[PDB]
């Protein structure tokens, strides 16, 4: 459903 | 904020949304 | 939103996304109130019965979409939060009074032509604005119908709602529904004979209830997207959260932190 958001964010 | 609530794109540019007269008439 | 149209560009820089680091999951909607704090329903935070109870860390904020799934390159703008204040007298239990929290950014958010705040309803404000018949304006990617087997079809947005509606008299919330109200929340929706449609939903709690100023032109946030009996249902209405009543609770915790 929701695309990948970059990963520094998804800490 | 003191620049809360006016948006850039509709009231910093003196333009106007596709429902927001409906709001104002009914204040009237 | 349910029976709303999608909203424009920009049309709710105020606007933000509460979104679950995982499993990635729309949250609650929520609403930029300065640079570093973030007004939403405390329901979306904590709701035991439910099992919710989460964390800073569990969340991030979005500021600046449109798009509900899309990662909005150079559009939108992702934060992490710092701290999560929930009212301490909201209650959970019963008939979510006090449905209320901040949260504060790590770092403060840079506003953008995407991204702007909405500013709370002073004392005058408030009394001149919220009033039976004046209608305000509710946004969210919440879900666009009542949950139910028998429904066919998305049930889910592709892009911000937008629906207004009316603010409803005491009187006619208080005896809509049985759950026991209280003067922090406000009802808003069609009436029966009005015979027309539209209302939140679930998925679009946290969002703002915002009115305009004639006296100003400005936007003020006036309620938080908190409960309600199905969606859309007939003879029913949606309850929000009385910000002005509460803004006493909302300068503290800004002003001690
Ligand atoms: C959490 C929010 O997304 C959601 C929005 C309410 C739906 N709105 C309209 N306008 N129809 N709120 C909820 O889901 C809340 C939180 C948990 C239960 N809940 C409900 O709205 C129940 N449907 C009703 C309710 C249960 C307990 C206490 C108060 C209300
Ligand atoms: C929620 O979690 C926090 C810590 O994560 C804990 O201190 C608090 O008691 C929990 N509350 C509920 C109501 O489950």
């Amino acid at each position: 459903d929701f695309e990948e958001i970059p990963e520094e964010y998804l800490q | 904020e003191a620049d809360c609530g006016l948006r850039p794109l509709f009231e910093k540019k003196s333009l106007e949304d596709k429902t927001e007269r409906e709001l104002l008439e009914s204040y009237i | 939103i349910v029976e709303g149209s999608d909203a424009e560009i920009g049309m709710s820089p105020w606007q933000v996304m509460l979104f679950r680091k995982s499993p990635q999951e729309l949250l609650c909607g929520a609403s930029l109130i300065s640079d570093r704090w973030v007004l939403t329903a405390a329901h979306c935070l904590l709701y035991p019965p439910w099992d919710k109870n989460f964390t800073e860390n569990d969340l991030l904020v979005r500021i600046g979409k449109h798009s509900r799934t899309r990662y909005e390159r150079n559009i939108e703008k992702i934060s992490m939060l710092e701290k999560i204040y929930i009212h301490p007298r909201y209650n959970w239990r019963e008939n979510l009074d006090r449905d209320i929290a901040l949260m504060k950014l790590k770092k403060p958010v840079a506003f953008s032509d995407y991204i702007h705040p909405v500013c709370l309803p002073d004392r005058e404000t408030a009394a001149s604005l919220l009033q039976a018949g004046y209608k305000g304006r509710v946004t969210g990617w919440g879900n666009l119908k009542e949950t139910w087997t028998a429904n066919v079809g998305k049930g889910q947005p592709s892009v911000l709602q937008v629906v207004n509606l009316p603010i409803v008299e005491r009187p006619v919330c208080k005896d809509s529904t049985r759950i026991r109200i209280t003067d922090n929340m406000f009802c808003a929706g069609y009436k029966p004979d009005e015979g027309k449609r539209g209302d939140a939903c679930e998925g679009d709690s946290g969002g703002p209830f915002v009115m305009k100023s004639p006296f100003n032109n400005r936007w003020y946030q006036m309620g938080i997207v908190s409960w309600g009996e199905g969606c859309d249902r007939d003879g029913k209405y949606g309850f929000y959260t009385h910000v002005f009543r509460l803004k006493k609770w909302i300068q503290k915790v800004i002003d001690q932190f």
